DNA sequence: ACCGTCATGATCATATTATTACGCCAGACAGGG
DNA sequence: CCCTGTCTGGCGTCCTCTCACCTATGATCATGACGGT
RNA sequence: UUUGAUUUGGUGAGAGG
């Protein structure tokens, strides 16, 4: 509503302002009193899909597990690696970021002391054991689950993890709601992934691949920023380069899909006939 | 069973079975009498629809009804639904040795103990008090003990403080969402009629004190007392199982 | 000037806006609707006359008989309200109807009937309404609640977005009749037009246009324009109006008059349209490709062959043009089917149609209604004339015809109740216009489309359904009997009518049990706009938008008073000034702001008349004439608030209290509370309980007197005058002579209602509040009710509160209360429980109520009399015997000698077992009232004869005192008349007083008046004789009762529940709380005067739960008590009235331009002392809702008392005796006790009874039951490793019967051990699955 | 998806305590299905020790002694 | 005052029709390019 | 024959507390009150 | 060849958390 409620509660609200306030608050009470049914039915579906899964071994005997990286949406690094790899047992032994060192062994639980020795060495990402990669028939082994979470140690042989997991996902169901180009922020080094590129005539490295990931790696080794750069964008920078904080490093036009080339030469109209294939629309306000 | 009065409040299945038997008797009599084809086709069709209405009512076209327009409840409707046997009597049951009252604060408590009223304590612990009274030798038969606690003499409160002492109880707030909503305490007896609940523990139950109610349950057997002390005690739940964050945070 | 009870305690009033329309009578919806229902109403409608003239005359199955209608009449009820609530009857009135039977002859139904008969007939019993606005159905006072439903008429909704998953919106046009078959026109993604009738199968829409006897040529004449092609010598020229060409790209070069107008490849501009219409171009030239797809309108036939050239609604090709060109046709009529302007929806619809004439359309409609049966032309005509076009089965109301004409832009709002052809064609025209892009759709939640039914209209509809069942019965009987020998009471029977109206008032979804524990709760349950019930939506299905406040609830439906939980916004409460329109919509007052001046005339606007005009906000500043003092003023135009100029306004609101309801206008400082906390405050103010001595609100809104007087708990004076006799039972008013009838001499007697049971087990008392010899005015309180005081409304009590954290005992929301509160007996509420005991009739004989009872001794029977019933006054405990009743013996041991009765003793030797029916415990009390009802024929025992003699004696004394008191008033009238005209000063009292008529006086008005008083006196004599005989008949007779019951004993226990840790108290802003510790007096924080504070709240609930109004209420309450303490100081020192007059005048002026303006110079030195006697416990202050007391006025009133300006006193501690740092806030808050007590929720069970079908414990508290260890608790014990706890929690403690008896033996012997077994309810699951064709087992 | 996955289980009491019981009981009946219990809700239905918590030693013992 | 006639209450099988106004979301089915 | 609207079924939160309200009938032996002799 | 105290069902409406 274009006219706000300029009066607080210490000054008096008049009539219209309180009525607009009642719009805004009746919507919230209706949302909670109807949201609670979906939250409870979500907890029911979750504890009946889980329902069976019991910690029933001590090691499945595998070497597979998901690759825990810190998550980065495009702003500053949102959830650090110490939040994701706290108390989860590594899959293979993490190499120290210098060269080929056995920093941690390959079946160690990562409690707070190990995670601090991970944060000192600025470890990139940890290949850690996940429950979906567990090889145990009819249950989850004790290492592929992780830390007990309300006990400091590993999960005991027996403790029902499906039900506590289903409750822990569905329990915050009440608090949840129901109803141009790239500008860098920090100052570091450039790295490109999924890139197949070419240098244009002016010098800005344009990209012949749609799915290119533009990472900003710091001077230490960890990945601090990530972005998605489209097919055919004007990169102000290049691979492995050092930039300044706030300098624009990418540019494109999303309303005009570029059909840029790899080589040079002359242009011919192959199967382009005016009258059937293409049409003649001379511009009104420009003339070109 | 009859309700309070002189008539029998009959179940719906008796209507269903009585109709199937009425129709089956009619069909046997018509096959005795050699009625023509269309009569016994309607008779067997009414029996088919009667059996199909008995088993799963309303899966066929519009369900039959006795009183008044509401359809009557069949066997499959004794199984299925929110109020069948699974979701209403086998997964969740009503429970003896249990109680319920309004909560209040009582901040003098240590966080392994909760306040529990004397009237609820003498009602929930009637068999332990009976066993204690029969051990001392104050009475003889069970009747005498039930008269003693029906009168509430001066000697059963010492018996009650000697059955409480190291015996945990399960406090439970009514919308239990995660496992920290059932926690086991040790009772401390309360002159009053309200459960005194230690304040830090409230942030686990999502329990404010604006009119809330909680249920108490008594672990009867010995393995259940040990599970209440060793797994479900309130000192043992100081970290939320969803993460690593402490749940006994000062509110 | 002020009324005499307004000179008792005149409430201080802040407030700035001078009112112009006072609060109306708050119960006008119920009373006005039911007065509209039952009243002798001529000119047909509304009322019962509408039903009796729409279902009658019943004419027979061609037997030439007819049962027509004359009139109706309701006799008096046999039972008044008090006897009806005591005994348990309906409060009904018999409905006598005068019906007439006429019987026509042969060969002339337009001929003379041979015989008529007109007579009185009995049908049904409709329950009357009491003066409070409530019904008494079976001794329990019930309220029928107004329903909010959809307005009958057309409704053009748009199924937006969701269908077909391609964004193409649909448009449907639901015609909503008031009674009959629905009708939904709609579209489909192929842009065809589909009708449907009552959500049945779907047909193309034009099949009903053929059913109204339209040929296809006429249909295309209606729904399209025409395009004319003239074959004139060159390329089949065209008549062209260029308005159709607005933006169309032509296929050639349009030239005319030898001039190129339009080029090929371009579109026709608007200026080219101007050129062609300025030069008046008519005939243009088309190519052969232009009429390649033009759709012909009507049929062309060739004159030579007699065949069809081209059918109607067909595109034209080359060969069709070649055929019609050589047949002699020069004019070609086609249609204009554009992309944006006019789609060919009718044309595609007629191309999907298989039907061709009227008969096939009627056959297809008869086949979609009743599937699979042979149609016949007579049956199809009869069905389609009885769907929409008959007075019987289809009826829009006047509301329906108004909406149907208004939403189609008609002029006359009057029409027939049935549809016609023009109506359906206008629906299809408006639907096609909405699809074309002009015009708008209609929203649902807009209150111009939500009608309000009430008690009268719903009772009329249920009575009409009863009448159509009885017209089925009368049509059955009338032409299947011998005539003339019967009368019209042998035909019509009263069973379906009484069954229908008794089922509606008895158990409906809207005839609900009155929440009666408070005058506020009565007067806000009667004003309720429920959306649920029959014809409306349901809670567990819908929805989102209907639970939201629309912009047109402003001043009709309250935005902040609604129950939170599963139905928010469906159980809306109607606002204060909101009336109901003539049709049923909502309307609200406004003030007609003529061009400069706010004129003080009120003017009621509906919900759609409000939108067109522009309404000024309620609190806009104006300078003594009406001229708006600003030049930008905040207004709202069309559902949207904005800022408008000074003199473009058309209406102003009346008073600033009109957005809210009466539940949430007793909240002081409402504009400072966030809306959630105001909602919770209004709902808990409804949930209060009446205390023992209700005090007053120190900080009210002035709305208390409307809620108290305009409800029915106080004893309002009817005619003013002088009080003659006050008593705790009765009050006698002597009526003043300038208010008094000439005859029926008249002094009124108010019989108050002493201690009796309410519905919520409170104690509805009435206390007399007037002195003796005191004048009272017409319209004035005499007896305060429950939670009233001097005619005000005192729900809870006002106590000294401090906001400080005090050692944790008020942690989340808790409240900490001194023992000074419980010592003063000030929350000690009084509850009354009714305990019934019936004497049924079983086998081996009837029961015994006598006190010769087995298995009991002296200690039980000392509290009973010699006939079983407990005394009146015996203070009992929990588990004594109230009524002794013996029969329980069952069949412990089958009688050896079959039925050996006459052998040992008289009847039997106590069967085999005996146990006098002894009751439970948990509650104390004092037996205040015992009722004994006896089914007639049964021997009355000695106590039933004692109650009969008692009530005979009471009614005898009461009617004799009626005669004596009215005779005393009559003799006082005779003395008042004989002051002049033959006065005898000494001779008047020498003779006996009954002869004051034959004294010396001529034929004047005085001897005429003495003759009229002799007529009145002899009428009172014979009336007293016949009424005492009838009252002896009513006491002496039996009562009709249940099948097979001897006598019913009802006993009223009267518990007095005080306060304890665990009760729920709350203020009036949402500050809830369980009281957590009842401290001693010494521990309370006191101040540097000495007084302890009573209640210590918690400050931390204020910044999060944003209810900042309670702190302003606290400061203004402290100001009020400061003025009260200064009055108490100036009066305790025995000071003369001059200083009291000075100080009271200074405390009543004190403000800005306000409304009160009192002066004590016209109170005359005796009322000022009594006004100060009423002000010494504090000075009441009114603070209206949105025009309240600002901060500076509270500061100036805290400066009048010698209190600190900031409101905060420094407070010492009680324990340490040393000062709290940073001085704390004290004041008075008006706090309410709620009836969620703690000795009604607390429950405990070791081992009780067990259910029958599944061997699990019972549920509830009255049934001694156990708490449900539900499913999520089972999940929470699976989530730990607790395995034995869950095994005994669902096998031993709950279900397995041998397991739990082994458990009970093992617990009383000290061996904690369980033998598990199986749940018996799992065996019930096996029997229910096995009772199907399924074979479930248990292997191994 | 979770409701299609909990109704497609090799234990028909687990898939019958949850949503529609008609479909699951006819599928299990005409298949002749058998419920080797082996989970939490089968043992909450049938009234014995949970095979997760303290009862995991009891179910180790019973699974060893077959 | 006894005998006969009208009236009125027990027990007992007989077996189903004249409203509409949720919102997705899978899952199965006749239609047609 | 592979997309496709269209129709039919199947979900929709736990725990607790208070109150009221509960099918019609169509046919007959035998008891029960009323009037004549 | 003689020992026993035992059982209060659906439907719909409303409130608390
Ligand atoms: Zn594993």
């Amino acid at each position: 509503i274009e006219t706000p409620i300029t009066a607080n509660f210490r000054e008096g609200l008049n009539v219209l302002q309180y009525f607009i306030s009642t719009h805004g608050a009746r919507k919230g009470l209706a949302d909670t009193a109807l949201k609670t049914a979906n939250s409870g039915y979500l907890t029911r579906r979750l504890v009946d899909v889980a329902q069976d899964l019991v910690v029933t071994e001590d090691d499945c005997g595998t070497h597979e597990g998901i690759m825990m990286t810190p998550v980065i949406e495009g702003g500053d690094v949102k959830e650090p690696l110490r939040d994701r790899v706290l108390g989860r047992v590594t899959a293979e032994d993490v190499l120290k970021p210098g060269t080929a060192d056995i920093l941690v062994p390959r079946n160690t639980l990562l409690h707070e002391q190990w995670c601090d020795l991970l944060e000192e060495n600025s470890v990139d990402a940890v290949k850690v054991r996940s429950v979906v990669s567990c090889d145990t028939d009819f249950g989850v082994c004790a290492h592929c689950y992780g830390r007990d979470l309300a006990r400091g140690h590993i999960i005991n042989k027996g403790e029902a993890i499906g039900v506590i997991a289903a409750q822990s996902i569905g329990e915050p169901g009440t608090q949840l709601t129901m109803r141009s180009s790239i500008q860098v922020k920090n100052k570091g080094s450039i790295k490109l992934s999924n890139v197949k590129s070419v240098v244009n005539s002016s010098g800005k490295l344009v990209i012949t691949s749609r799915n290119t990931e533009l990472k900003l790696i710091d001077e230490f080794g960890r990945t601090k920023e990530s972005y998605k750069v489209p097919y055919g964008a004007v990169l102000a920078k290049g691979d492995g380069e050092q930039v300044a904080g706030g300098e624009t490093v990418a540019n494109w036009d999303p309303h005009t899909m570029p059909v840029i080339t790899e080589v040079s030469g002359f242009v011919r109209f192959t199967d382009m006939i005016d009258g059937q294939t293409i049409t003649r629309q001379t511009d009104e306000l420009t003339g070109l | 069973v009859p309700l309070d009065g002189g008539r029998f409040a009959t179940s719906d299945l008796n209507d269903l079975y009585r109709r199937v038997i009425n129709r089956n008797n009619r069909l046997k009599r018509l096959l005795d009498l050699a009625a023509p084809d269309i009569i016994v086709r309607n008779e067997k069709r009414m029996l088919q629809e009667a059996v199909d209405a008995l088993l799963d009512n309303g899966r066929r076209g519009r369900a039959i009804t006795g009183s008044n327009k509401r359809p009557l409840k069949s066997l499959a409707d004794m199984i299925k639904g929110k109020q069948g046997r699974f979701r209403q009597n086998l997964l969740g049951k009503r429970v003896d040795y249990s109680g319920r009252s309004v909560i209040t604060v009582g901040p003098y408590l240590r966080l392994h103990q909760c306040g529990l009223p004397k009237k609820m304590a003498l009602e929930l612990f009637k068999p332990f008090i009976y066993g204690k009274l029969e051990l001392r030798g104050l009475a003889t038969t069970i009747k005498a003990a039930k008269k003693m606690v029906e009168r509430e003499e001066a000697v059963v409160w010492d018996i009650l403080d000697e059955v409480i002492r190291e015996h945990p109880v399960l406090l439970n707030r009514a919308p239990t969402l995660h496992r920290l909503g059932i926690q086991a305490f040790e009772p401390v007896l309360i002159e009053g009629k309200a459960i005194q609940l230690h304040p830090l523990v409230c942030a686990a139950y999502n329990a404010d004190f604006d009119g809330d109610q909680m249920a108490v349950h008594v672990p009867l057997t010995l393995e259940a007392q040990l599970e209440a002390r060793a797994l479900m005690m309130s000192t043992n739940n100081i970290l939320s199982p969803a993460n690593g964050e402490p749940i006994i945070v000062p509110s | 000037v002020y009324s005499y009870t307004e000179k008792k305690r005149i409430r201080k009033d802040f407030g700035k806006r001078p009112q112009v329309l006072d609060v109306p009578y708050l119960l006008s919806i119920q009373l006005d609707s039911f007065q509209k229902f039952i009243e002798q109403d001529p000119e047909g409608q509304y009322g019962l006359e509408a039903a009796f003239r729409s279902v009658f005359p019943i004419q027979s199955y061609s037997g030439n008989s007819e049962l027509q209608y004359v009139s109706y009449r309701l006799g008096e009820p046999v039972f008044d309200v008090q006897e009806c609530q005591i005994r348990g009857v309906t409060y009904s009135a018999p409905l006598r109807v005068k019906l007439r039977l006429v019987i026509y002859e042969r060969e002339a139904p337009e001929g003379t009937v041979k015989d008529i008969k007109e007579q009185e007939v009995y049908m049904g019993e409709i329950p009357l309404m009491t003066d409070n606005g409530t019904f008494v159905i079976n001794g329990t006072e019930r309220v029928i609640v107004s329903q909010l439903h959809r307005s009958p008429g057309v409704f053009f909704d748009s199924d937006k977005g969701k269908t077909h998953s391609s964004g193409k919106v649909l448009y449907n046009a639901r015609i909503i009749p008031y009674r009959g078959s629905w009708l939904d026109f709609e579209f489909d993604p192929k842009d065809n037009l589909f009708v449907r009738i009552d959500r049945r199968r779907k047909l193309p829409a034009t099949i009903i246009l053929r059913a109204l006897n339209y040929t296809t040529e006429q249909i295309l004449d209606l729904f399209f324009e025409k395009v004319i092609f003239e074959i004139r010598d060159n390329k089949l020229q065209m008549e062209l109006v260029p308005e159709r060409l607005r933006g169309e790209t032509a296929s050639f070069d349009i030239e005319a008059n030898g001039k190129v107008y339009v080029e090929k490849g371009r579109r026709i501009t608007a200026r080219h349209i101007r050129q062609l219409e300025k030069d008046d171009v008519k005939l243009i030239e088309v190519p052969v490709e232009y009429i390649a797809g033009k759709v012909v309108a009507k049929d062309y036939i060739d004159e030579s062959t007699g065949e069809l050239i081209c059918a109607a609604n067909m595109e034209l090709s080359l060969d069709l043009l070649a055929k019609l060109s050589q047949s002699g046709h020069k004019r070609i009529e086609t249609l204009f089917t554009n992309d944006l302007d006019h789609g060919p929806y009718i044309s595609e619809t007629l191309r999907v149609d298989p039907t061709n004439d009227r008969l096939s359309a009627l056959v297809e409609i008869y086949r979609m209604m009743r599937p699979g049966e042979p149609p016949t032309r007579e049956a199809a005509e009869s069905l389609f004339e009885n769907l929409f076009f008959s007075e019987d089965r289809y009826d829009l109301s006047a509301v329906g015809r108004m909406k149907f004409n208004r939403s189609l832009l008609r002029e006359e709002i009057e029409g027939s109740g049935i549809l016609s052809k023009d109506d359906i064609i206008d629906v299809m025209k408006k639907l096609i216009d909405i699809r074309n892009g002009k015009g708008e759709v209609d929203d649902i939640d807009h209150l111009g489309n939500r009608r309000i039914r009430s008690v009268g209209e719903m009772a009329e509809n249920q009575f009409r359904v009863g009448l159509v069942r009885v017209e089925r019965a009368v049509k059955e009987r009338l032409s299947l009997g011998d005539l003339d020998t019967l009368m019209p009471q042998d035909m019509i029977n009263a069973k379906p009518i009484s069954a229908a109206v008794k089922e509606f008032f008895g158990s409906s979804q809207l005839s609900q049990f009155m929440d009666q524990n408070n005058p506020l709760s009565e007067i806000t349950h009667k004003r309720r706009i429920s959306a649920l019930g029959p014809g409306g939506l349901t809670r567990e299905r819908a929805g989102f938008e209907v639970r939201d406040v629309h912009p047109t609830h402003y001043g009709r439906v309250c935005p902040i008073e609604t129950p939170e939980g599963p139905n928010i916004g469906l159980i809306n409460s109607l606002s204060v000034y909101a009336q109901t329109n003539e049709y049923g919509f909502l309307e609200t007052p406004y003030r007609k702001v003529t061009d400069g001046v706010v004129t003080d005339e009120i003017h009621y606007l509906s919900a759609i008349e409000e939108g067109n005009y522009v309404i000024a906000q309620a609190n806009s500043n104006l300078d003594e004439e009406g001229h708006f003092v600003e030049d930008l003023v905040t207004c709202r135009s069309k559902g949207e608030s904005s800022l408008f100029s000074r003199d473009q306004v058309d209406y102003m609101d009346v008073s600033t209290q009109q957005v809210v309801s009466v539940g949430a206008s007793l909240i002081p400082f409402l504009e400072h509370d966030d809306a959630n906390r105001a909602l919770m405050g209004a709902n808990m103010q409804r949930q209060a309980v009446p205390t023992l001595r209700a005090d007053k609100p120190l900080v009210g809104t002035g709305m208390e007197r409307a809620v108290a007087v305009d409800s029915g708990v106080t004893a309002v004076a009817k005619r003013g005058g002088v009080v003659q006799y006050v008593d705790a039972s009765r009050i006698v008013i002597k009526v003043n002579e300038d208010e008094m009838y000439p005859g029926e001499a008249g002094i009124d007697i108010y019989n108050l209602t002493k201690y009796t049971r309410s519905n919520q087990n409170t104690c509805i008392n009435q206390m007399p509040c007037v002195s003796l010899g005191e004048p009272v005015e017409r319209g004035d309180v005499l007896a305060d009710g429950p939670s009233t005081d001097l005619g005000e409304l005192a729900l809870g009590q006002n106590m000294r509160v401090a906001f400080m954290p005090w050692n944790g005992y008020n942690f989340e929301d808790s409240i900490l209360v001194s023992e000074r509160v419980v010592q003063e007996d000030r929350f000690t509420t009084i509850h009354i429980q009714e305990l019934a005991c019936v004497s049924r009739d079983t086998k081996l004989g009837p029961e015994e109520i006598t006190a010769d009872i087995p298995n009991v001794g002296e200690a039980a029977l000392s509290k009973l009399d010699e006939s079983g019933i407990v005394y009146i006054g015996a203070e009992v405990t929990g588990g004594d015997i109230l009524v002794g009743k013996v029969t329980p013996k069952g069949e412990t041991q089958l009688t050896p000698e079959e039925k050996l009765l006459r052998a040992i003793f008289g009847e039997k030797a106590s069967d085999v077992k005996d146990s006098s029916l002894r009751v439970p415990n948990g509650v104390s009390g004092t037996v205040i009232d015992v009722q004994v009802f006896t089914r007639d024929g049964v021997e009355k025992d000695k106590r039933a004869l004692e109650i009969e003699e008692m009530q005979l004696k009471q009614a005898k004394k009461d009617l004799s005192e009626e005669l004596q008191i009215l005779e005393a008033g009559l003799f006082s009238r005779i003395r008042a008349v004989l002051v002049a005209g033959g006065v005898e000063a000494e001779k008047l009292d020498k003779l006996p007083r009954d002869r004051w008529l034959e004294l010396g006086l001529t034929d004047e008005e005085k001897q005429n008046q003495l003759e009229q008083l002799a007529e009145q006196y002899d009428e009172l004599k014979h009336e007293f004789e016949k009424k005492l005989e009838a009252k002896r008949r009513k006491i002496t007779q039996g009562d009709d009762l249940a099948p097979g019951v001897l006598k019913i004993v009802k006993v009223y226990l009267a518990v007095k529940r005080r306060i304890q840790p665990g009760d729920k108290m709350a203020g009036r802003h949402g500050n809830k709380g369980v009281i957590s510790k009842i401290n001693p007096i010494e521990d309370m924080p006191y101040d540097e005067n000495g007084t302890p504070v009573d209640i210590v709240l918690n400050p931390l609930g204020v910044p999060s739960r944003m209810n900042i109004g309670q702190i302003l209420e606290t400061h203004l309450g402290m100001a009020a008590k400061g003025i009260g303490d200064k009055i108490n100081a100036m009066l305790k020192q025995q000071q003369e009235v001059a200083k009291l007059r000075e100080f009271i005048q200074r405390a009543y002026d004190l403000g800005a331009d306000v409304r009160q303006k009192v002066d004590l110079s016209t109170f005359s030195d005796e009322e000022v002392m009594r006004l100060a006697e009423n002000l010494r416990k504090g000075m009441p202050i009114a603070t209206p809702v949105f025009d309240g007391a600002k901060e500076a006025e509270i500061k100036e009133l805290l400066k009048l008392g010698d209190l600190p300006t900031s409101g905060q006193i420094r407070l010492y501690d009680g324990r340490t005796g040393e000062q709290f740092e940073r001085p704390v806030t004290v004041g008075y808050m008006y706090m309410l006790k709620l009836n969620h007590l703690v000795d009604d929720k607390m429950h405990a069970r070791s081992t009780g009874s067990y259910s029958l079908v599944t061997q699990q414990p019972l549920g509830g508290k009255a049934q001694f039951g156990g708490q449900r260890f539900g499913e999520m608790e089972v999940w929470a014990l699976e989530a730990y490793g607790a395995a034995y706890t869950l095994q005994e929690m669902l096998t031993v403690k709950s279900d397995d019967v041998n397991g739990r008896t082994k458990m009970y033996k093992n617990i009383v012997d000290g061996n904690h051990q369980m033998e598990p077994g199986m749940p018996e309810s799992f065996n019930v699951l096996l029997k229910e699955i096995r009772s199907l064709g399924i074979n479930i087992e248990l292997e191994d | 998806g979770i409701t299609k996955a909990s109704l497609a289980t090799e234990s028909f009491i687990s898939a019958a305590s949850f949503q529609e019981t008609t479909r699951v009981l006819t599928e299990a009946a005409v298949a002749g299905k058998r419920d080797e219990l082996r989970g939490l809700k089968e043992n909450v239905i049938v009234g014995r020790l949970i095979p997760a918590g303290t009862g995991y030693a009891y179910h180790q013992d019973r699974m060893r002694r077959r």
